[PDB]
């Protein structure tokens, strides 16, 4: 029973091995894109505020 | 699964740190954009006056 | 000069009407042809499945599955339209056929022509290249009988009769409405 | 032919024949494109376009506008070039190869460039 | 001494100014243009005329060579770059930088839908953060090698922090 | 019950369920009803197919050199050309059966067999 | 002139006659007005050579 | 986009684009039938039908005939209504609901009536 269980465990293990390695790059790219998006949103809202102060003044 | 785990943790931590760096650079750029637009607003108000 | 200009205006208007009608008719026939392409897909899928099974059980020694030890002749079935007004269709197909001929000659094989559609016959006749056998009158609306005839001819030429040590089919893949591409598939071996 | 020689006259008149045939097809080219023409006329249209663009030359007076130095083509070279081009020996090169190139050596150089 | 032929066909479809690059020309120009503009926009007129000619061929051709596609993309990006609002005259150095973006290929990674915004945002960033480039262009009328390298570095840095309208990165 | 898909090279002619199928493979006649072992068998050049529908009378089909196949989920009959018995022209089949060509005679004989001859 | 297209493809030098030609409502008076407006950066210099 | 508001220009240009596509598809509709269109084209045709019929209005000049008092739709209301139309927020109403109505209030009332 334990032998079969170990087979199964090592299987899921190498599965996660390929996976987690793929997901590391995937999540790094995801967080990097989110950071770029927050940066762009900050620049865009700052530009909007600048144009708003231009309009108001 | 230990290393992949180590690599994923390192990727998350490095992504968070470099995202903080990206956001700091973007905040500085936002500040400079706001300063430029405020200076332009002042110049336009001066010309209108 | 004004009379000539007005006559040309009338001529161009008539041509515009005819071309617009042809465009709409082609729009209808594109849907018809795509529906007919999809209608044949189940047969192809099922016959491919059982052919895979038989190959799994077969000896895999049929002549269609083994290359000739010294290949000399490679038949080419160039599928082309039988009527004009198709833009670069025929030009693309025949340019790809010429590319295939150059590839064959660089590899030491001699291409022999089988042609479908009158435009390809004209193109090859102008270039003094002979065609063993050619069919016409069904590129606008093919039927399985014509495909059966072409396949019988090609297979018999492959079994041979001077015969051919290879055979390719050069035709236009209908990848999408916006794009079509001239391709060549080695149909045997 | 009595003044410029037989070869020059023959080349010039063959070029004119090709260009006139190209002009005669202008309406069909404009409407349906070169695709509808017969092969004997499609080849002629291709080499007619190549002859028309090869008659262009990078004039020395044009340096101030484009920056390329101007080229001078001796008569023998142009006669030979157009004799070759009308016969179709260059109809495998792209059209842009002949555009503002001014000679056979420059033609091959620019064909390599493309 | 030359004509700027504004075409109604281009004007009515968003291309404003509607300069017909094929027919429009300046005989006496070239000598009057400053050195930096002559360097960056040396072949811009010929490139745009060739792209306009090629657009008709590619408007219906199913496919074209790699050169044809590259020329079509470059010409589309250049046309979007030259598109300009009204009563918004750019100084000569800003023009130099904007044309440098396109003629040197830096826009090839930016989609057509965002060339205008990319150019405007980069000009804002260069004025706010790297005015040394504009100062050099204005003062010496030439885009020096060091200035060109700094501008390329700034363009690459900015393309990291820019979104296409589709959300994808433009690097 | 069987899921019988009768497919012509031009179209998917018929895909209704059936309780039983009958046809002459080249090696003999075969009668198939559900859970039959997986099979593939060429039909005789003049063969005809019977499908006993769960509803009304069984359909008789003239088939031109088709390949029958059976798998736990479906029963396929891949045919160059297939005609329902109601679509058969008796005079045309009679004329074809008298034709000298082997293929034409086989097709006419198949049509006659499907019709009821 | 302050316009990217004209200052890049068809530069206008001082002493030149540059014909702005086009149909009605093609932006001819918006290219000459922009040129006039763009001269203010030179005007404020106070240098008659500019 | 200077004399009229930017939102006004965007809405007007979107409506013009939709109507232009609809007029381009008129040729396919009147010959090959409406069924031949794709799902996107069918959606755009329904939207264009509703936009085009919504440009109609119960003109005051018609009050003499029907007795219904004419409608004056403020510019803002027109802009918002056509922004909704181009966005498809009213694509589920019958076409007859858009005939001869001034503004979204009359649109809703006629929708309820139908
Ligand atoms: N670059 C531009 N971007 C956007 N709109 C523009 C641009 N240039 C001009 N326009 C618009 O073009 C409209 C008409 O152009 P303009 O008045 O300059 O043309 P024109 O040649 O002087 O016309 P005309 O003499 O026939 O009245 C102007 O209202 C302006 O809104
Ligand atoms: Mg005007």
């Amino acid at each position: 029973a334990e032998r079969e269980a170990m087979l199964a465990k090592t299987a899921a293990d190498n599965r996660k091995s390929a996976e987690q390695v793929a997901a590391a790059q995937a999540d790094y790219e995801k967080e990097m894109a989110e950071a770029r998006a927050q940066a762009s949103a900050l620049r865009d809202e700052a530009r909007a505020a600048g144009r708003s102060v231009v309009d108001e003044k | 699964l230990a290393d992949a785990d180590a690599m994923h943790a390192k990727a998350l931590a490095d992504a968070k740190a470099e995202s903080e760096k990206v956001t700091e650079e973007a905040k500085q750029d936002s500040e400079r954009i706001a300063a430029q637009l405020s200076e332009q607003a002042g110049s336009e108000a001066e010309r209108i006056k | 000069t004004l009379r000539e200009l007005r006559g040309r205006i009338r001529s161009a208007g008539s041509i515009k009407k005819i071309t617009k009608a042809q465009e709409l008719i082609a729009t209808s026939r594109i849907a018809k042809a795509q529906a007919r392409v999809e209608a044949a897909r189940p047969y192809a899928a099922e016959i491919t499945n059982m052919l895979t099974e038989l190959a799994g059980a077969s000896a895999l020694d049929h002549p269609l599955l083994v290359e000739r030890k010294q290949p000399k002749r490679a038949g080419v079935l160039v599928v082309s339209s039988d009527r004009g007004l198709c833009g670069a269709y025929n030009a693309n197909v025949l340019r790809r056929a010429e590319e295939l001929f150059s590839l064959l000659r660089d590899e030491g094989k001699d291409p022999v022509l089988y042609v479908v559609g009158r435009k390809a016959l004209g193109y090859f006749s102008f270039r003094q290249r002979t065609v063993v056998e050619s069919w016409t009158g069904f590129s606008e609306r093919p039927t399985y009988e014509n495909a059966r005839e072409i396949a019988d001819t090609l297979v018999n030429a492959f079994m041979a009769i001077l015969g051919v040590d290879e055979l390719h089919i050069v035709f236009t893949e209908f990848r999408s409405m916006l794009s079509q591409t001239a391709v060549a598939r080695r149909a045997a071996p | 032919p009595a003044i410029v020689g037989d070869e020059h006259y023959r080349v010039a008149q063959e070029v004119i024949r090709i260009l006139q045939r190209y002009k005669d097809l202008q309406d069909i080219i404009a409407i349906l494109g070169i695709d509808e023409l017969s092969e004997e006329d499609k080849q002629l249209v291709n080499r007619a376009r190549r002859i028309e663009r090869f008659l262009s030359q990078n004039m020395m007076a044009a340096e101030q506008f484009t920056g390329q130095p101007g080229s001078t083509v001796p008569l023998k070279e142009t006669i030979e070039a157009f004799d070759k081009l009308t016969k179709g020996e260059f109809d495998h090169l792209p059209e842009q190869a002949f555009f503002l190139i001014g000679g056979l050596d420059d033609l091959a150089k620019k064909a390599e460039s493309l | 001494d030359g004509q700027c032929f504004l075409e109604s066909d281009l004007f009515n479809q968003g291309v404003r100014p509607a300069i017909n690059v094929g027919v429009s020309v300046s005989r006496v120009g070239g000598a009057a243009q400053i050195k930096a503009m002559k360097e960056v926009a040396g072949s811009l007129r010929l490139d745009l005329s060739q792209y306009r000619e090629l657009e008709a061929f590619a408007a219906f051709a199913s496919d074209l060579d790699a050169a044809s596609k590259a020329q079509l993309d470059r010409g589309a990006r250049l046309v979007e770059l030259l598109k300009q609002p009204q009563y918004s005259p750019l100084a000569v150095e800003e023009q130099v930088v904007a044309i440098f973006l396109g003629t040197q290929g830096h826009l090839d990674s930016v989609p057509v839908e965002d060339v205008q915004r990319f150019e405007s945002e980069l000009l804002e960033h260069v004025k706010a953060s790297h005015s040394d480039i504009f100062d050099g262009i204005r003062e010496t009328k030439k885009l020096s090698e060091e200035a060109e390298e700094k501008l390329v570095s700034v363009i690459n840095e900015f393309k990291k922090g820019f979104q296409a309208s589709d959300g994808s990165s433009v690097v | 019950d069987l899921n019988v898909e009768i497919v012509a090279v031009e179209r998917e002619l018929w895909s209704g369920p059936a309780t039983f199928v009958f046809t002459r493979t080249t090696a003999g006649e075969i009668g198939i009803l559900p859970r039959h072992i997986p099979l593939v068998a060429q039909l005789v050049d003049d063969a005809m197919v019977r499908v006993e529908r769960e509803g009304e009378d069984d359909l008789r089909i003239a088939v031109d050199g088709g390949f029958l196949s059976v798998t736990e989920e479906t029963v396929r009959i891949l045919v160059e050309n297939a005609q329902f018995e109601s679509e058969i022209d008796a005079d045309a089949a009679k004329e074809d059966a008298a034709s000298d060509d082997e293929r034409t005679a086989a097709w006419g004989r198949a049509r006659l067999r499907a019709l009821g001859q | 002139t302050g316009i990217k297209a004209i200052d890049a493809m068809t530069p206008i030098g001082r002493g030149q006659r540059q014909l702005i030609i086009g149909d009605r409502k093609t932006g001819k008076t918006a290219v000459c007005v922009d040129t006039i407006l763009n001269q203010r950066e030179a005007w404020l210099t106070g240098d008659p050579k500019q």
